[PDB]
DNA sequence: CTGCATCCGAGAGCTGAGGGAACCCAACCAT
DNA sequence: ATGGTTGGGTATAATGGGAGTCGTCTCGGATGCAG
């Protein structure tokens, strides 16, 4: 339902040393399936940190 | 009720009209080299063939509907009232027919070829005439029925 | 279409003058707060919403069943129209 | 101004315009006194292919109190 | 419209212009045709 | 003479026009003044009977006066008057009007025969000052004013107003246009409902009276104000009242396309 | 006689009318030589003047109706 | 995907450069690149070489001309709103033929704009393009009189505004006649002029009848040349002093100077083919040693006796024949203005020198460049003929490039058009497509080139033919022209051939355009691809032969409207031109040379070529068109990667892997469907809009300006007073929104006050706009290279970017022009689904194909089945492509997949796919007495499925044509047009409710409409309508308050545009008066006009 | 109010447009380039058609209201309201006559 | 004094949305 | 008290301008011909 992301201030820029778009981004992210092993928790929120 | 390409049903017959008339024009050219007929008399003679085998080619057409496929989609809109009129649904499926030049004047080879068979480029080219008279023909109309219609309100509005 | 429509074309001579008496009675209703009504209490125009059935703010609505039920009467020259509103009020303030 | 363009060969700025008239002259002179030598437009200036869109067309008045305003 | 008498007061030249004026829009195709109509 | 919102002035030919018959009329008094030869008099009337002429009907005799640097010729008094674009058929015969709106339409197969479907902002756009005096009824705000600002930011509109608005509509009916109106059922009253969506929703049945179909076409809308225009519209303009076609007495609104296709 | 609808209708009475369709020139200073006066009689002079159209609900047949229930009508006649 | 494709014809020659139309007529006509010496004779150095030298004395004389850099790049003319131009500067020298003395300065001449690679032009900061003009070609015509049979009538004709025309006729008295100015006057005074004697015309012409006796008149043949001069002259200009050297410059301005007066190349070449003659220049006839020479008039008389005498070899001439009609490029227009700016500059140097102090003159102060400058301006800014670049998809500047205009400056009239100015002629026959053309007001006005076509130096467009010889095809290809065209027998392209010999008894051929049939010995010439006789835009539309030509022009149209998608497909089956539409449009980026990727960035590629040399491509990213539709390049390639020659580097807009990609491939169903596709309209599933299909990004663009008044300059600022903080949050200390911030109607962008001791005088978000903020953009005064008009100190610009996704009311679209508004969007259960649990995305309603005749798209609903069950893709050129055999091939691998599949997990045949076939048994879709898998292959061969309804579960009662389909959206948006109003601004003169949604404008009721309020006798809400809405002021605003205190609105007065109209006719001194009932005068002015 | 019921057209006379006019226009001037107010004699003065500004005078004597039909003997305006400005008109007095078109042509 | 008979000039041709070139010289009135 | 404005003067001799448009149809006066 929500992404993050550094030094990005709207979803129609770019991320220097990127190839992909926020837009695409959003795309790609748009098909992850997430499985909740716990029924009472009701919004996770997961962290990303990665370097070219 | 869909459309699909083998729901235009084309007959059988129509071969055997087209065969026809591919005979009387030999004999019409012989008429002509003989003497008997003129420029004129020629012409006319080939567009009344034309005309009446794409008139027979029309009731063969619906009578093979009626009789073999009477729920055909087609049909059906046709002789309901729904969508179409017998001349579109001819050239659908047996031939488009005759075709005026710019200058007014028919043709002497016709169309004989129908929308789901596909068309070569000749006869496209040579539909665009009508096609683009029409449109012109539409385009002047409305403007000159919009005048009459401000003339005659303003003539009666008393 | 409005109900009794076909009733109400048929009351009159003319179209324009059941539309122009609808009018005018939609008007003296606005004018008085629908105090002036001819229409028993269950036969009051009602309105439906979530707080509950309330009277129905369109006048015209009133003035086409009033017209349905038959108990006005209109027509050419009846009474001069300053009397009619001084006597209008007198009834209903 | 334009013994100025043809001599360097592009469309001088005003502070060399002001330069080249001499003492009295600024820049900010220069704007002004081309603005006050501007000259009113048609209202009536074709706009669009059609012949049918005039230029006063999208004029609205400010001057008229509104019917918001004056209720 | 309503398949009985016509009621006093109507606007029958307007009407008839129109109905008449509407047609020629596209239902009549161009001595014959919308021509004809305008010479007449 | 008005100066428009960039700073610069637009005016009108007849200035010019005015203008130069001052000029010429000043010139041939001071002329006259001077006991100058009768050839400079003569030439000096001459001009100013073209002037005259000029101002009156610009372009009649002669080559029209442009303004330089321009091929347009002016337009006088007269050119106002007449034409295509003249006052008597551009302002008087048909005007620009208030409390309307235009749209594309979308087929409206739930709705009943009396019905159009409207959208939120639109009906919200539409009967403002209706929404404005219902909602003083209420408590939703203390004065016009204060429903006027709250209703001016879209952020700040709330859910009860729109209640205010479905009963402010209540009987009401709104007039549907469609251009060209080649006859009178071009325009017919309707009752509007409520949509979402910024699309007008109209009936199936009505669509071969308007010549109206479903690739791009837009109608417009506009709103009777008064008791008498509402009477007429619900009256005389409904379109379940006009259902033959007054050209030939036949039925107008009828089943067509895919109805008669499943009967 | 039989013309046209244009020299028909370019031949009225109404001089608002006629100068309002076409040939506004030739109408008008006709019209102001003759110093003629237009009775309203049309539907265009009234939309033009912004009137109320002798037609539909502003015909005079129709338009001076009034209604009255019973029990107003009962007190004037007491009155 | 795989792509398999079809056809037989095999293309001897590729596609010419598409915009070559723009760029080569351009590139001649500035000669830019070619050194001075060797400069031809066209273009602005014919101008130059025609207007100097400026004979007066002294003598200015033209010697070459240059062209420098232009000052800014061209984003920065973009950004700034200035033209991309380069100087001009023109060298010449001053000689003195009494002194010697020469003086030599190069002068500036002004600028002139540049066109960039892709064939556009930069004005203003607006891109433009020039459309060809086409037009009647000069030279002489012989045309039949129309009144009178027997008899012709001779034309001739100079370029435009270059002359006047000249007729010829032979009047029913029996003497010739020319009318020239209007001016019926006897020719034969002319023949004498030029030194004509007798003996000499009853020689040349005698043999022709009866003509030359009545031609022959003995007292103007008396005359001497001079006296027929003066008598010519007050002929032609009665009343002017009949001077001898004022008659001999007339006369020789009127057909002899070639400064007024200049047949074209086209119309010298005319003049020779035509009447078989030598012409020496480009006038009729020349002033040598005080005595004028023949050199048009007796060769034209010449043709006309013996067109009129019936002597064979001699014919008219058709004017819409293409042998007779031209094309004006970009390159001529710009050259015409030129030509014009130049001899204004003659003038001004002409004057210039006669004022001048001779002693102290040099070349520099002689020459004053500003009207050239004035002229190149207003043709680039104000001609018709210069165009807003229509840029919302690479196809539609494609398109607009390619576009002939007859309107424009010096052309025909829309109202004015009758037939044959709008007719598909049979000479357009491979030179203008046939079917793309507007269909309003404009049909067969303006057109389209068509594809293999090449306009010609001398403006006539010329069509490729292979050569045939004894039988035999060959690889040689000639263009050639209408007239040459004419006289061959050209053979069709679909002639069945072994190797490169017609195998074929009888040859379908065109003699003249006629169809005939003749054996393979007559043929003289072959087309080369039916992709010929098309433009691009029919091209791109699959099996054409089976639609109709009226929906095929819809299609075309409607192509150009395309929106480009975030998430656009190539089409399942394409005609096999995407990729070459694409290459052309200069859309998408290509790799040089050979070389490998260095570095790949979201703006940024860096490629390391063979040579060594590392070049960077920066990338264009949401960046607003015209029509503010986003165009961004999105890198295709990888780090790493080795690239040759011509391979994809980034994708452009509306393309995917290098292919053209409009719209979306979805599964669609021809049906009815609940009266929601009732008339065209389209019901679409919410799957498309859950995965993103179909959703497009947009950009606005917002400006305001601070200038100086007189009260105060104006200043963007944060502190505006009597605001709250909530409506200030979002905007920095400098008073504009920041980078990212989300903006709604109402919202502030830029704040500004004014000295009313302020006021808010901020810019917002209009009603039914807003979206997020993504640029900002300060030019201030003194800024290098910035120009804004006087009193302005500075401009700030927000552009603010939307994410529009489907919704009802948008419009939709396929190629073959079936266009439709969304009406319905159902939830995916609703759906209508495959038996293995796939639903249909769209539903179309069945009843638009019998009447259109748009059969292709069936044909492509058949073949996208196949496509989507082979997860394969198709090329099928237009009118040699796929036929009904090998689609039902297709159709039967499709169906043995999509039945093994199903058979394999272990299920049978459903109960209702059972009864659906008993069913289709009963129509005759089947045969009876064979298996249920059987009946079901043969529906899955006729294109039809079993289907099963959403909301019950049984199937629909018949099989149904699904498949796959390809659709796009178009740029008409119903967020676009949605617009309502209750009260707003008013206009200065009428008082009346302004017009647009800018401006917050309301709705024209106009004459057909009031007419109808009469037809229904509703007068009150006409009087409601006309006064209390309109400008009736105290009714208006007695109408709101009463509504507003809940009372009932007034009666109305007169409105505001009658005391318009009596103001102004009196001012014509009419004395309108309006009485009463007893003929006393009315006041309606309320005592505000009486003294 | 009576109601109109005809409108007549005629010929107007000299006198006619003399009691129409408040004034005669004797300059070409429209505006004065510094000030942006209206030239005295001009196209657009104010003592001829009227104030710009409802109840106030050009030379500011006159601000308020209740002084309808006074002349401010500074400047020559009227205080009345602006609207007057769209109804009252001028003349100008020809040396010469000439002839109105509509009747020549 | 009729009647024909061209001969010339005047005035029209759908709606709606959207369209963007002298210098000096010296007195004189408003504020 | 101050600038910006308003009107007047300049002395070899200087003497009839200059831009130009073409693919429409229909109607009603106007002029010139035979009877
Ligand atoms: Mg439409
Ligand atoms: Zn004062």
């Amino acid at each position: 339902t929500s992404v993050y992301i550094e030094d990005v201030l709207h979803e129609f820029s770019t991320i220097p040393g990127v190839k992909e778009d926020v837009v695409e981004i959003i795309l790609n992210l748009k098909e992850l399936v997430v499985r909740f092993l716990n029924p009472s928790l009701q919004t996770v929120t997961l962290l990303l940190k990665a370097e070219g | 009720i869909t459309i699909g390409i083998d729901d235009a049903v084309i007959p059988e017959e129509k071969k055997q009209y087209l065969e026809e008339a591919d005979r009387k024009l030999l004999q019409i050219e012989q008429a002509y080299e003989m003497g008997f007929l003129t420029d004129r008399e020629r012409y006319d003679q080939i567009l009344q063939l034309w005309t009446e085998t794409t008139e027979k080619v029309t009731q063969a057409v619906f009578k093979n509907f009626e009789e073999n496929y009477p729920f055909n989609p087609l049909y059906v809109m046709a002789q309901s009232g729904a969508r179409g009129n017998p001349q579109q649904i001819r050239q659908l499926c047996g031939l488009r027919g005759l075709m005026q030049k710019p200058s007014g004047e028919t043709f002497e080879v016709p169309v004989r070829s129908s929308f789901r068979e596909g068309l070569t480029v000749l006869e496209y080219f040579i539909s665009s005439h009508g096609a683009r008279k029409g449109g012109a023909d539409t385009a002047l109309r409305t403007a000159d029925s919009g005048y009459l219609t401000r003339k005659l309100v303003d003539v009666t509005h008393e | 279409a409005e109900p009794g429509i076909d009733k109400l074309f048929g009351m009159v001579d003319s179209k324009y003058r059941l539309t122009v008496v609808v009018a005018k009675r939609a008007q003296q209703l606005l004018r008085h707060g629908f105090k002036n009504t001819v229409l028993e209490p269950e036969e009051r125009p009602k309105m439906q919403t979530l707080e509950g059935l309330f009277d129905d703010p369109n006048a015209v609505t009133w003035a086409m069943k009033e017209l349905l039920t038959g108990r006005l009467v209109f027509g050419e020259n009846l009474v001069p129209e300053d009397r009619l509103q001084k006597e209008m009020e007198r009834l209903y303030p | 101004a334009r013994q100025l363009q043809q001599e360097l060969g592009r469309e001088p700025t005003y502070e060399e315009i002001a330069e080249a008239m001499g003492p009295g002259w600024d820049a900010k002179r220069v704007e002004e006194t081309l603005k006050i030598a501007q000259e009113p437009v048609s209202l009536e200036t074709p706009i669009g292919d059609e012949k049918d869109s005039f230029y006063g067309d999208f004029i609205p008045d400010e001057h008229l109190p509104s019917p918001v305003d004056a209720a | 419209s309503m398949a009985r008498p016509v009621s006093i007061g109507e606007a029958v030249g307007i009407v008839a212009a129109q109905s008449i004026g509407e047609p020629g829009t596209q239902l009549t195709m161009r001595t014959q045709g919308l021509p004809r109509v305008i010479e007449l | 003479m008005v100066q428009v919102d960039g700073g610069r002035f637009a005016t009108s030919d007849l200035n010019d026009l005015y203008r130069r018959l001052i000029n010429r009329n000043n010139r041939l008094k001071k002329l006259l003044a001077q006991g100058a030869p009768e050839i400079i008099i003569r030439n000096e009337k001459r001009m100013l009977q073209e002037a005259v002429d000029a101002l009156l009907d610009n372009g009649r005799r002669g080559a029209p006066v442009t303004n330089p640097g321009s091929d347009r010729p002016l337009r006088s008094l007269t050119d106002i008057l007449s034409g295509k674009q003249g006052r008597f058929r551009q302002n008087l015969l048909g005007k620009r009007v208030d409390y309307s709106g235009r749209s594309v339409i979308v087929v409206g197969p739930q709705l009943k025969l009396h019905q159009c479907g409207l959208p939120k902002r639109m009906a919200l756009e539409l009967f403002k000052p209706f929404l404005l005096k219902k909602m003083e009824e209420k408590g939703i705000a203390p004065n016009v004013k204060a429903a006027r600002r709250m209703l001016e930011r879209q952020r700040d509109i709330k859910d009860e107003v729109w209640d205010a608005l479905e009963e402010v509509i209540h009987g009401k009916v709104v007039l549907l246009n469609r251009a060209p109106t080649l006859h009178r059922l071009g325009i017919q009253a309707f009752q509007p409902v409520l949509v979402e969506g910024q699309s007008i929703q109209l009936h199936p049945l009505v669509c071969e009276a308007f010549n109206a179909d479903f690739d791009g076409d837009q109608m417009a809308v506009h709103v009777p104000l008064s008791s008498f225009a509402q009477a007429e519209a619900r009256i005389q303009m409904l379109s379940a009242h006009n259902l033959l076609s007054p050209a030939s007495g036949e039925p107008l609104a009828k089943p067509s396309r895919d109805i008669i296709l499943g009967l | 006689l039989l013309m046209g609808v244009t020299k028909s209708a370019l031949s009225t009475k109404s001089w608002l009318s006629a100068a309002s369709f076409q040939n506004t020139t030739h109408v008008l200073t006709e019209a102001a030589i003759a110093g003629k006066k237009d009775e309203l009689i049309g539907l265009k002079e009234n939309v033009i003047l912004g009137r109320l159209i002798p037609a539909g609900t502003g015909s005079d047949f129709v338009r001076f109706t009034q209604v009255v229930d019973q029990k107003t009508l009962k007190a004037i006649e007491e009155a | 995907m795989e792509i398999k494709r079809f056809g037989r014809i095999r293309e001897v020659i590729p596609l010419p450069p598409l915009t070559e139309i723009q760029v080569e007529s351009y590139r001649r006509a500035l000669q830019a690149d070619v050194p001075p010496e060797k400069r031809e004779n066209v273009g602005i150095q014919a101008a130059f070489r025609e207007t100097f030298p400026i004979e007066e004395g002294l003598v200015l004389d033209f010697l070459e001309y240059r062209l420098g850099e232009p000052p800014f790049p061209q984003d920065e003319c973009r950004e700034k709103d200035l033209t991309y131009q380069a100087p001009l500067y023109a060298r010449l020298q001053l000689i003195h033929k009494d002194t010697g003395l020469i003086k030599e300065d190069e002068v500036f001449l002004g600028h002139i704009p540049l066109m960039t690679e892709d064939g556009s032009f930069i004005i203003n900061g607006a891109d433009r393009v020039i459309v060809s003009q086409i037009h009647r070609s000069p030279g002489v015509y012989f045309t039949p009189d129309p009144a009178r049979p027997g008899r012709y009538i001779a034309s001739i004709i100079p370029l435009p505004k270059r002359g006047p025309w000249i007729d010829l006729e032979v009047e029913p008295n029996g003497v010739v006649s020319m009318k020239v100015n209007k001016r019926k006057f006897p020719l034969v005074l002319l023949l004498r002029v030029l030194g004509y004697d007798q003996e000499t015309l009853a020689r040349e012409l005698g043999a022709y009848g009866e003509l030359v006796q009545g031609l022959m008149d003995e007292s103007v043949f008396a005359m001497r040349p001079e006296e027929a001069l003066i008598r010519l002259f007050t002929l032609l200009r009665p009343g002017d002093p009949p001077k001898r050297d004022k008659a001999v410059a007339y006369v020789y301005g009127l057909i002899a100077d070639p400064r007024r007066y200049d047949l074209g190349e086209a119309g010298r070449y005319k003049a020779e083919e035509k009447l078989g003659i030598r012409l020496s220049g480009r006038t009729l006839a020349r002033f040598e040693d005080g005595e004028f020479k023949d050199e048009v008039f007796l060769p034209t008389l010449r043709y006309l006796f013996a067109l009129t005498a019936g002597v064979p070899g001699h014919e008219v001439d058709d004017i819409d024949h293409l042998g007779n009609r031209r094309i004006r490029t970009v390159g001529e227009l710009m050259t015409d203005q030129f030509r014009v700016g130049l001899a204004r500059l003659a003038r001004g140097v002409r004057e210039r020198m006669l004022m001048g102090s001779e002693d102290s003159l040099t070349p520099a102060k002689l020459v004053n460049s500003r009207p050239l400058e004035a002229a190149i301006r207003e043709f680039f800014s104000r001609s018709q003929l210069s165009q807003f670049k229509d840029e919302t998809n690479p196809l539609s500047s494609l398109r607009h490039k390619r576009r002939i205009s007859a309107l424009g400056p010096g052309g025909l009239t829309r109202e004015r058009a009758g037939f044959d100015v709008r007719d598909v002629h049979r000479t357009h026959y491979g030179r203008i497509c046939p079917v793309e053309t507007p269909e309003g007001a404009n049909i067969g006005l303006i057109t389209s080139l068509a594809a293999y076509a090449r306009v010609d130096e001398l403006g006539f467009i010329r069509t490729p033919y292979r050569r045939v010889v004894g039988g035999v095809v060959t690889d040689e290809v000639v263009y050639m022209t209408a007239t040459e065209e004419d006289r061959y027998t050209i053979a069709q392209a679909n002639t069945p051939l072994e190797g490169n010999r017609i195998a074929a008894e009888r040859v379908v051929a065109r003699r003249k355009g006629e169809p005939v049939i003749v054996s393979p010995e007559e043929v003289e010439f072959m087309d080369v691809s039916p992709k010929q006789v098309f433009s691009v835009n029919t091209n791109l539309i699959p099996f054409l032969e089976h639609d109709d030509a009226n929906r095929a022009l819809m299609g075309s149209n409607m192509q150009t409207q395309a929106v480009p998608l975030i998430r656009a497909q190539a089409p399942v089956v394409m005609t096999g031109l995407e990729e070459r539409v694409v290459r052309d449009s200069l859309a998408a980026l290509y790799a040089e040379e050979d070389g490998e990727v260095a570095k790949v960035d979201g703006n940024r590629i860096v490629v390391r070529y063979e040579d060594g040399r590392l070049v960077e491509y920066p990338l264009r990213r949401f960046y607003r068109s015209n029509q503010g539709t986003a165009l961004d390049q999105r890198p295709r390639v990888v780090v790493g990667q080795r690239v040759r020659k011509g391979d994809l580097l980034a994708d452009g807009p509306a393309s995917e892997n290098g292919f053209l990609a409009l719209g979306q491939n979805v599964l669609v169903a021809i049906m009815p469907f609940d009266g929601y596709n009732f008339e065209d309209a389209i019901v679409i599933s919410e799957e498309l809009l859950k995965r993103d299909f179909y959703t497009s990004i947009h950009i606005e663009r917002y400006e305001i300006e601070a200038r100086d008044t007189k009260l105060g300059p104006e200043r963007i600022t944060r502190d505006i007073p009597h605001l709250s903080e909530a409506a200030l949050r979002d905007l920095d200390e400098e008073g504009v929104v920041r980078i990212g911030a989300e903006v709604k109607p109402g919202d502030i962008l830029v704040g500004r006050t004014s000295f009313k001791d302020v006021k808010d005088t901020s810019l917002r978000v209009p009603p039914g706009e807003g979206g997020i903020v993504v640029r900002t953009v300060r030019l201030r005064r003194g800024d290098p290279g910035v120009e804004l008009k006087p009193g302005v100190r500075e401009v700030v610009r927000v552009y603010v970017a939307q994410k529009r996704k489907l919704q009802v009311g948008d419009k939709l679209a396929n190629r073959h022009g079936n266009k439709g508004v969304v009406a319905k969007i159902l939830p995916v259960e609703d759906m209508p689904h495959l038996p293995d649990g796939t639903p249909v995305d769209v539903i179309l309603n069945p009843l638009g194909v019998p009447s259109r005749m748009n059969l292709g798209q069936i044909l492509e609903t058949h073949l996208g089945l196949a496509g989507y069950f082979l997860g394969q893709r198709y090329i099928s050129p237009i009118f040699d492509g796929a036929k009904e055999p090998e689609i039902k091939e297709l159709l039967a691998q499709a169906f043995e997949v999509y039945f093994g599949k199903r058979k394999g997990e272990g299920f049978g045949v459903d109960k209702r796919e059972v009864e659906v076939l008993r069913r289709a048994e009963k129509l005759g879709l089947v045969t009876p007495g064979k298996t249920p898998e059987e009946q079901l292959k043969e529906l899955f061969l006729q294109g039809k499925v079993v289907l099963y309804d959403g909301r019950t579960g049984e199937p629909i009662e018949g099989p149904i044509v699904v498949g796959q389909m390809f659709i796009m959206k178009l740029y008409h948006m119903v967020e676009d047009k949605m617009h309502a109003r209750s009260t707003g601004p008013y206009s200065l003169i009428t008082q009346q409710p302004l017009g647009g949604k800018a401006q917050f404008g309301g709705q024209r009721f106009g004459e057909m409409e009031v007419w109808a309020l009469e037809a229904y006798g509703a007068a009150h809400t006409l009087q409601e309508m006309l006064t209390l809405k309109s400008d009736d002021i105290e009714g208006r605003n007695a109408a709101y308050e009463a509504i507003i205190k809940g009372e009932d609105v007034p009666e109305p007065s007169v409105p505001e545009s009658f005391r318009v109209l009596v103001k102004e006719l009196q001012a014509l001194a009419l004395d309108v008066q309006t009485l009463d009932e007893k003929d006393n005068p009315v006041d309606i002015f309320e005592g505000l006009a009486s003294k | 109010k009576k109601e109109v019921r005809k409108v007549r057209i005629a010929l107007a006379s000299p006198e006619k447009i003399r009691s129409w006019s408040y004034g005669e226009v004797e300059k070409p001037e429209t505006i004065n380039y510094r000030t942006l107010k209206p030239e005295r004699d001009g196209l657009f003065d104010e003592r001829i058609f009227g104030p710009i500004k409802d109840y106030e005078c050009a030379c500011g004597k006159y601000k308020r209201q209740r002084f309808e039909g006074k002349v401010c003997e500074r400047c020559g305006v009227e205080v009345t309201k602006s609207i007057v400005r769209r109804y009252r008109m001028g003349h100008i007095e020809l040396a010469t006559p000439a002839a109105h078109i509509w009747f020549v042509k």
